C-alpha cells in the first residue's frame, strides 16, 4: 500500500496481523516552544535507537520477521496455533505475557552469541 | 572675592537687647549658601551662636542654647541681621559675620529636601567695639 | 515443538506521559511576535491531516488524571512571562493620587472612574512635572482613614509590569502534538462522559484546533457536543468538586463597552511610559451584555432535564453565586485586550420542576437580559497574588461577538436538605476551562516489539 | 562635639621654625579640621584646611612655607621662615553638623 | 580506484566512473549563543544520517553499499540506453530528470521488500 | 531487461538553508572573558584543513537572497546584547548640567568649542547623599534642555533607558570561521571576474568557512580582503538607484591616524555598586581628531574604478559626489578605533570626477601630500539604524593610534530621471549588511543528497 | 597466514573529560523548589547500584589535575545564581543608620558589644511617605561611615548591588550523585593505603559515583565520610609550601554548638514589593555563640596527625600553630548551621606540639573536659572571594543548634629557607575546590571505545 | 552471561573473546536539564560513531567478522600462541595504536573492493 495508517489493524488477530507490519516502522522517526521541540526530536531518537539496539543484538538487524533458536516455554502458555493466530489480538497477548518479558529478552542473548562462536569454529578449519 | 561691612549700636548704655547688621559686597546673601555668626568677648574664647542658609532657610541655632537668638533671611536687598533678647553685663562681646566655604555634600532628611553639610569658615572681617555697661 | 520468533512493528501500546510541542497554521506571517501565542515557531499541520478510525478496539480513558491538561497550564505560564519580560515596570506610578469627582460635559451610575492627578517624573530624574490619569473605583484604595487621597492596589504586595501594546493576545487555535513514537487516542462515542470505555476510539496524528481562553463561569467561542447535552464530574456525590456542562447548541452573546475614551501617552521616566485613559467625550454609560431570554431560557430548560437521572426525585434550582472575591464571584473574560468583570446575577434565576408543561409560546420573544458590570484593568490571574498585569485602554468603543459553550457549576448539598437541590456557579479551578476540549484524547506510547511462538526454527549453516 | 586639648604656651627662639601641635579627642577621630590665625583685635584670618591624607587646602594668599601633618589622634603643623608679624593665636575647630567646638590656641 | 580522493570528489566525473568513488562521501557523513547553536547543529546531523539510513534499512540494503533490488525499471522514467547513461553524464543530470517520479519509485520498493519475506517463511516452515 | 539498484554515498547535492556554529583559531587563551565575540566556545577547525577542487561542475550562485549573511546579522545582535546584560545603566545620568566652555591652562580659539565642562548632581554608595562631581561630555551628546538656559541634559535620555560597554570586555574584530555540520557542505567559487550573481566555473567544494572578520561600518570597509586579478563592481539592479552598489578594490589604500589628546580616566559613583568612567581632564592644547589619506595613493585608485563605471555605464561622464546629508549616522565615515568611535566627513574623498578620455599619470600629482579629515568623537551610539539601545564608549587614558587599510567603497547612485549626460555616485550607508556581503559573496550552503537510483542489468538473488 | 578480524564489545578504555549530569533518590515529592541543589530534577540511581571489582589491572589515579572536581565548582557557581534571581534586593536598604548600644529588660558589661540597635528612614508602600524603622544588625556588617559622621551604613555599599537570600526555599547539605552517559565509566580505587598520585592495584568500576554531599567549609571538613584504614595525609608537593596538605581521619570528632537565643523574626517593608527580614527584639540575656570539642576527642585525633607527618618528615619536629590572621574570611573557621553563617576563631585547637619520643597515653588527660571556641555571626557574606556576591542569611525565629563530625583538616606550611630544626604547620582555606577535592579523590571518568583488532587464522568468505 | 560491564579487563586475550555481549548491552543506557540533554545527545553521538564503522565494514551485526585484509608483519612480530595467551586488552590497544589509522583505511578498500566485483559476478546472467 500506501502506508500512513498509524497504529492500523489493532483490533485484528495476530494471524490477520502477520501483513500489517508495515505502516509501524515507517511512521516512526519521521523559544520556549523550541526547547520542547528539541527536546521532542531527541526523544525521537533515544526511542527509535532502543528498539535498533535489540534488533541487532538479537541478529534481525533488518529482518521484519526472524526465526531464533530458543524453544517457547510451556509455562508461559498452552494455547494452540489455532486459538493464537485466529481469536484474540496483539493486544492482549502482550500483556498475558509481560511478567516473562525479562526473562524471554535474556534468553535472546543468549543463543545468538552462540551462534557466533561455534561459526567461527567451522571457518577456521580451512 | 566677598566684603562683610557690619554696622550697628555698638555703644549699649541701656542694656535690654542688642541688634547688628551686615552688608554684603560682591556676591548675593541668597546664592553662595551658607552664613554665619560669631561672637568674640574680651578674655575668654570666641564662640558660636547661630546659622542661617542662603536658598531653603534651615537654621540651625546652637541647640546648647535656648531660644535667645534670632536671624532674619533679608534676600531682598542683601542683608542679614542679629538680634539677642535679654542681654547681660557678661555678654559684653565683639561679633563677626562669617560666609563659609563651598564643600558641595548635600544629605537628605524627606522627599525632595536636601540642605548642605556645614564647612570651615573662611572670609572674616573687621569688627565693632561693644561695650554694654549700665 | 514450537520455537520463538520476533515480529517488528505490531499494534500493541502502552500508556506514558510525554512532551507535546505546539503546532498551527501560518496564516499570518507579517505581524512579527504579536502573537502572544507565538504560533510563528509552531510548525504547521498538514491541509489534510490523515485518519485512522480503529475498530474491534476498546480502550479506557480518565481525563482527570490526564498528564495533557497540566502541560498545556505548565506553557501557558512561561508564555505570559515570556511576552512580558521586554516590557515597562510600573514601579515610580505608585505614588500619591488626587482624585475627585468626575466632570462631565445618570447621577447615580456614573460613579465608577475618578479623575486622579498624580506627581510623574519628567525626562529629567530631579524635576517633577504634573499629569492627571484616569483610574477606576476598583483599582483604588483611600490609602488612610477619612483622606481625600488614593493610592493603586497593587503597591504593596508585588512590583506591577503591564502588557505591552505591540503583543496581542487573542486565542488564535493551536495544535498540541506528540513526538515520533508516540500517538494520541481519540474517543468517538457522543454520550462518553470523563471515565469510560470507548467503543470507537479512533487514532490521530494530533488533536485539532484548541483556542486557549481564559473564563471563570462561561465557555466562549469552543467546540460544540454532538447528542445532546454531557454532564462529566470526578464524583457526583462529593459537593466539594466541580461540575462541567457541555452544551451541543450555542447561545449569543453580545457584550460591549460604548464609550470613546482617549488614549493618552504618558511619560514616567527616561525612557519609561505607559497609556492611561485621557477624557470622555459624551455621556457616562456604563457598559453591558445581550442575552437573549428564549434561548437562556430553553438551554436553561435541558440542562434541569439531564440532570434529574443523577439526583433522582430532586428538586433543581438555580441560583447565583455566594459571593466574597470579585475574581470567582462573576464571570470574567477578555474583550479586544480589556478585561470584563460581570455580575451573572440575571442569567441563574430560576427553579426547574421535574412536572409540568414549559412550552415556549408562553414566553415573550425579543427579551435581553442586560448584565451590568466594570472594566478592572489590575488583574491578578491564575488565583494567586505574586504577579500583577496592567491592561491598557483601546480608544472608541469596543464590541465582542461570541457564542457560549459550557457551564461551570458546583453543588452546595445541604446535609439537613432534603428535597430541592441547590446548584450555584464557581470558578474552583482554572484547569477546568481546558479539561472540557481535552476530554477525548489520551497519550499513549508506542511498543513495535512483539513475541509469539510457531513452528519455524532459524537455520544454520554447515 | 569633639573637644580639642592642646598646651597652653610654647616656647621657642627667635629666627628658628616653630612646630605648632593641637590634640583631637572625641570618640570618632574622623572629623576633620581646619586651622585659622587671631591678631590683636581687627580681625582673625583663615588660614587652610585639614582632611584625611593630609589634603591641603591654603584658600587666600598662601605661601608655601605652611606645611602639615597627622599623626594619630594629633595633627602636626610645620611653619618654616618665621617673621614678626607672625605671632597670633591658632584656632583648630571642627565641624559636624552643628556644635562648633573651636579650640584653645597656643599663644607665643 | 581513486578511492583516496577528498569528499565529494569525482562529482562531475560519469556515472560509472563516480561508482568507485562512493566509499568518501560516507565517511565525511558524521563527522550562551554558541552553544545552543551548536546542540542544534549537533542534533541536526543525527536524523539526517538517521533519516537516510531509514529508508536502508526497510530495503534490505542496510549494510551494503550497493545492492540490487526487483523491481521492474519503467521505460516512462528513462529512455535512454545504458551505455549513454553511464558514459556521458554526472550524478547532477541524472537526480534532476527523475525528480518529478522519485516519490513514486519509493513506493514500490517497499512492496517488493515485504513481498520478499513473507515467501520466505512459508520456505521455512516446510520443515 | 533492466532493474532498479540503489546506490549510497552519491555525490549529490540539493540547496537548502540551515543553522551554522562559531570556530576560531587558539590564538590566545589567555584574559577573562575579555572577547564580545566569544571565541572560547567556538572550536578550533584544522591548523591545515581538508580542500576539494571540483571541476566539470558549473553551480549557480545567487548571493542576493543568501541565508549565509542573514543568518550572520542573527548572532552578531545576540552577541552584542548577551554581553551587556552584566553591566551597570546610565539612569541617574539624566540629572540637570551645569555646562560651560573648557579650561585650558598656559602654554586656536576656532578649534575648542567641541568638549563642553559640566558638572552635576551625583548620589554617592548611600543613596540618600548628593555630592558634586564634574565631567567633560561632547557637543554631540548633550542637548540643552530649554531655550535661552545655560542647562543641558544626554540626547539619550528621553528616547530610552541605555546601558555601557563595560571595560572588562574588548571587542576588536578577531576573524570567526562559521562551520557546517555534519552532512552539510559549503560551496566556494573561484572566478576572479565572478559578480554577484552568474555560473562559476571553479566551484571547489571546502569543509566550511576562512577567516571572517566581523568589522562595522558605514562608507569605506576596513581591513577586509584583497582581489586578486582585478577590480569588480557588484550590484544586484544596475539600472535601479535605490539598491546600494559594492566596489572590490584589489590594491590596498591604507589610513592611519589617532585622536591626539592624552586625557586622564575618571571614575565617578552614580549609586550603590553602580560606577561609570568619563573624561577627566585635558593636559596640553585642545586639537581636533584628524585623519590621513595619501593624494597619489587615492585617485589611482579613483581613476582605475572610474574606469570600470565605463564598462557598465557606456560613454557616461563619471563623477563622484559628497553624500547628501542629513543624519550623523550615515553621513559620515563611521568605524570604531580601539573602542572608541570615530565620525569623519568625506568630502575630500568623493570629489573629482573621471573623464574616459584624457591623460592619468601618476607624476603630475606631487608625492608625500596627504588629505586631512576632521573626525568627531560621539560616546552615545545608537546603530541598527533605529533608536533602540545605547553602547557608552568609556575614556581610553592616553592616546590611541591605529592603523588601517581601506578595502571597499559602498556607493550609490543618484538615477536622476530628467538628467543626462554625467552620472553622479554618491556614498551611503543604506543596510549595513553590504559591509559583509562582500565577504561571503562567494560562499553557499548546499544540503547533501547521500541517494541515487538508476537502471541496471543485475538482479537480486532469491531463496528457492 | 593471518587476517585481520574486529572484535565488538571489547574491555578497553582511553582516558578523556566530558559533561556529567546529577542524580539522587526522590525522598521528598513535597517541598516545591524548596531545595536549592535542585535535587528534584536529578534521576533516583538504583535501589541496588551495580559495583563490580576488576582484577588483574592497574590504573594511575590523579585528582590535582582532574576534571571532576572542576566541573563541580562550576556547578555551585550556577546553582547558587540560579535560585538568587528571583528574590528581593537589598539596594534601597541602603540608607543612613542610627546605631546605639543595645538595651536590655531587667534582670556581662563587655560582651554584650556585638549588636547594635540601628535606625534609619525606610519608604513605606508609597514611594512618596517615609517611615523610621528599627533593625537589629551585627558589627561585622557596619562601618564609621567615612567622615563628619555619628552613624553607620552598610558594608557593601560601595562594592557591588547586594541581593537576599529567599526564605522559601533552603539550602541543606543534600548528597547527590554525579553520572556518566552511556559509553563513559567512572573508575574507583579501593587501595586503603592510596595518595594523590599512584597506580592503584584494587580498580573496580561502577556505573556512577556515591553520595557526595556540597559542604562549605575553610578549615575544618565537616560530616564527612571517614577514612577505611588510617589516616592518610594528600598533597600534590609536600617539599612546596604554597600548596595545601589535606588530611583525611578516620575517626570522627563530634562538633555541636547552638546560637542561643530567642530573635523575633519582624517583618518590614521597604520600596514596593519587597520585604526583607532583620533580627526584631532581644527577650532574655545576650550570650555569645561558642563551640565546644572534647578534649580527649582532639588531643588524641592531632598525636596521629603528628606522627603520620613524621614519616613524611623524618627527623622534623612538628607543631600546630593558629591561623596567621588579617581577613576574617580565612583566618576563622566558617561552617554553616540552619542557614545562618559562622565564623569561629579557630586558636585553641591549635594549641599544641607534638614530639617524636615521649609519653602521651589517654590516663593523664582528665575527660568531659572541652575547648570553648568563640564565634561571631556575619549575615552578609561573599563568597568565592570574588568582588560581585551576596548571600544575605534571614534570621530564623528561635534559638539554633546543628550536629556534625570532624573528618578533614586543612593545613599549610611555613617552610622558612633560613629556619631549621621545628616547623609550623597552620590552617588555611587556600583554595575553595579542596573540600571537594576529599571526597573525589578516587574517582576518574573514562571513555570507552569498543573497537579491538587482531590477527587471526580465520579469512573472511567470498560467494563464487 | 552473568559477567559485566568491563569484565575480564584484566584477563588474558581470549578468555575476553566470549565475554562481548554484555559491554555492548551497556551501550546506549533548570542547570541539571540543560546537562542532562547534553548528556544524552553525547551518548548517541557515542553510539552512532561506532555503528557507522562496524556498517561500511560489513560487520553491520557481527560481534566477531573475519577480513580480508592481511596482518603485516611489521606491525607485530609476537606470535598467535604468545598473542592470545599472554597479555590483554589494555597493552594491545597501546602498541598498535601508531598504525589504528592505517588499517581502518586499508580495511575501507578492501570492504568495497568486495562489492564492486561481486556485482559483476551477479550481471553473468
Ligand atoms: C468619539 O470621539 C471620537 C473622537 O472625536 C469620534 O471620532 C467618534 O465619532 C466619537 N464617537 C461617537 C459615537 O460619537
Ligand atoms: C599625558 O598624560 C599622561 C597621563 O597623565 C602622562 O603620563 C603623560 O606624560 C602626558 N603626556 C604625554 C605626551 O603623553
Amino acid at each position: 500500500a500506501v502506508f500512513l495508517g498509524f497504529l492500523g489493524a489493532a483490533g485484528s488477530t495476530m494471524g490477520a496481523a502477520s501483513n500489517t507490519l508495515t505502516v509501524q516502522a515507517r511512521q516512526l522517526l519521521s523559544g520556549v516552544w523550541g526547547f520542547k521541540q528539541l527536546q521532542a526530536r531527541v526523544l525521537a531518537i533515544e526511542r527509535y535507537l532502543e528498539v535498533q539496539q535489540l534488533l541487532g543484538i538479537w541478529g534481525c538487524s533488518g529482518k521484519l520477521i526472524c526465526c531464533t533458536n530458543v524453544p517457547w516455554n510451556s509455562t508461559w502458555s498452552n494455547r494452540t496455533q489455532e486459538d493464537i493466530w485466529n481469536n484474540m489480538t496483539w493486544m492482549e497477548w502482550e500483556r498475558e505475557i509481560g511478567n516473562y518479558t525479562h526473562t524471554i529478552y535474556s534468553l535472546l542473548e543468549e543463543s545468538q552469541f552462540q551462534q557466533e562462536i561455534n561459526e567461527k569454529d567451522l571457518l577456521a578449519l580451512d | 572675592q566677598v566684603q562683610l561691612q557690619e554696622s550697628g549700636p555698638g555703644l549699649v548704655r541701656p542694656s535690654e537687647t542688642l541688634s547688628l547688621t551686615c552688608t554684603v559686597s560682591g556676591g548675593s546673601i541668597s546664592d553662595r549658601y551658607y552664613w554665619n555668626w560669631i561672637r568674640q568677648r574680651p578674655g575668654k574664647p570666641l564662640e558660636w551662636l547661630g546659622n542661617i542658609y542662603g536658598f531653603s532657610e534651615r537654621t540651625y541655632h546652637n541647640p546648647s542654647f535656648k531660644s535667645r537668638v534670632t536671624i532674619s533671611k533679608d534676600t531682598s536687598k542683601n542683608q542679614f541681621f542679629l538680634s539677642l533678647s535679654s542681654v547681660t553685663a557678661a555678654d559684653t562681646a565683639v561679633y563677626y559675620c562669617v560666609r563659609d566655604r563651598l564643600l558641595e555634600e548635600y544629605y537628605e532628611e524627606d522627599y525632595d529636601n536636601w540642605y548642605r553639610v556645614f564647612d570651615a569658615l573662611e572670609v572674616w572681617g573687621r569688627g565693632l567695639l561693644v561695650t554694654v555697661s549700665s | 515443538n514450537l520455537w520463538v520468533t520476533v515480529y517488528y512493528g505490531v499494534p500493541v501500546w502502552k500508556e506514558a506521559k510525554t512532551t507535546l510541542f505546539c503546532a498551527s497554521d501560518a496564516k499570518a506571517y507579517e505581524k512579527e511576535v504579536h502573537n502572544v501565542w507565538a504560533t510563528h515557531a509552531c510548525v504547521p499541520t498538514d491541509p489534510n491531516p490523515q485518519e485512522m478510525v480503529l475498530e474491534n478496539v476498546t480502550e479506557n480513558f480518565n481525563m482527570w488524571k490526564n498528564d495533557m491538561v497540566d502541560q498545556m497550564h505548565e506553557d501557558v505560564i512561561s508564555l505570559w512571562d515570556q511576552s512580558l519580560k521586554p516590557c515597562v515596570k510600573l514601579t515610580p506610578l505608585c505614588v500619591t493620587l488626587n482624585c475627585t469627582n468626575t466632570t462631565v460635559s445618570s447621577n447615580a451610575n456614573f460613579e465608577e472612574m475618578k479623575n486622579c492627578s498624580f506627581n510623574a517624573t519628567t525626562e529629567i530624574k530631579d524635576k517633577k512635572k504634573n499629569e492627571y490619569a484616569l483610574f477606576y473605583k476598583l483599582d483604588i484604595v483611600p490609602l488612610n482613614n477619612s483622606s481625600g487621597k488614593y493610592r493603586l492596589i497593587n503597591c504593596n504586595t508585588s512590583a506591577c509590569t503591564q502588557i505591552c501594546p505591540k503583543v496581542t493576545f487573542e486565542p488564535i487555535p493551536i495544535h498540541y502534538c506528540a513526538p515520533a513514537g508516540y500517538a494520541i487516542l481519540k474517543c468517538n462515542n457522543k454520550t462518553f462522559n470523563g471515565t469510560g470505555p470507548c467503543n470507537n476510539v479512533s487514532t490521530v496524528q494530533c488533536t485539532h484546533g484548541i483556542k486557549p481562553v481564559v473564563s471563570t463561569q462561561l465557555l466562549l467561542n469552543g467546540s460544540l457536543a454532538e447528542k445532546e447535552i454531557i454532564i462529566r464530574s470526578e464524583n457526583l456525590t462529593n459537593n466539594a468538586k466541580t461540575i462541567i456542562v457541555h452544551l451541543n447548541e450555542s447561545v449569543g452573546i453580545v457584550c460591549t463597552r460604548p464609550s470613546n475614551m482617549t488614549r493618552k501617552s504618558i511619560r514616567i521616566g527616561p525612557g519609561q511610559t505607559f497609556y492611561a485613559l485621557g477624557d470622555i467625550i459624551g455621556d457616562i454609560r456604563q457598559p453591558h451584555c445581550n442575552i437573549s431570554k428564549q434561548n437562556w431560557n430553553r438551554t436553561l430548560q435541558q440542562v434541569g432535564r439531564k440532570l434529574a437521572e443523577h439526583f433522582p426525585n430532586r428538586n433543581i434550582t438555580f441560583n447565583h453565586s455566594s459571593g466574597g472575591d470579585l475574581e470567582i464571584t462573576t464571570h470574567s473574560f477578555n474583550c479586544r485586550g480589556e478585561f470584563f468583570y460581570c455580575n451573572t446575577s440575571g442569567l441563574f434565576n430560576g427553579t426547574y420542576h421535574p412536572n409540568g408543561t414549559y412550552n415556549e409560546t408562553a414566553v415573550n420573544s425579543s427579551d435581553t437580559i442586560t448584565l451590568q458590570c466594570r472594566i478592572k484593568q489590575i488583574i491578578n490571574m491564575w488565583q494567586e497574588v505574586g504577579r500583577c498585569m496592567y491592561a491598557p485602554p483601546i480608544a472608541g468603543n469596543i464590541t465582542c461577538n461570541s457564542n457560549i459553550t459550557g457551564l461551570l457549576l458546583t453543588r452546595d448539598g445541604g446535609i439537613n436538605q432534603t428535597g430541592e437541590e441547590i446548584f450555584r456557579p464557581g470558578g474552583g479551578d482554572m484547569r477546568d476551562n481546558w479539561r472540557s476540549e481535552l476530554y477525548k484524547y489520551k497519550v499513549v506510547e508506542i511498543k513495535p516489539l512483539g513475541i509469539a511462538p510457531t513452528k519455524c526454527k532459524r537455520r544454520v549453516v554447515e | 562635639q569633639p573637644v580639642v586639648t592642646q598646651s597652653p604656651s610654647a616656647s621657642a627662639s627667635l629666627g628658628a621654625s616653630v612646630k605648632l601641635t593641637c590634640t583631637l579627642g572625641s570618640g570618632n577621630t574622623n572629623y576633620a579640621i581646619a586651622w585659622h590665625q587671631q591678631q590683636e583685635g581687627k580681625a582673625p584670618r583663615f588660614l587652610m584646611r585639614v582632611e584625611s591624607g593630609g589634603s591641603h587646602s591654603k584658600g587666600d594668599g598662601i605661601p608655601h612655607r605652611f606645611s602639615g601633618s597627622s599623626s594619630g589622634a594629633e595633627r602636626y603643623l610645620t611653619i618654616s621662615n618665621l617673621q614678626s608679624e607672625d605671632e597670633a593665636d591658632y584656632f583648630c575647630q571642627t565641624w559636624t553638623t552643628g556644635t562648633h567646638v573651636f579650640g584653645v590656641g597656643t599663644k607665643l
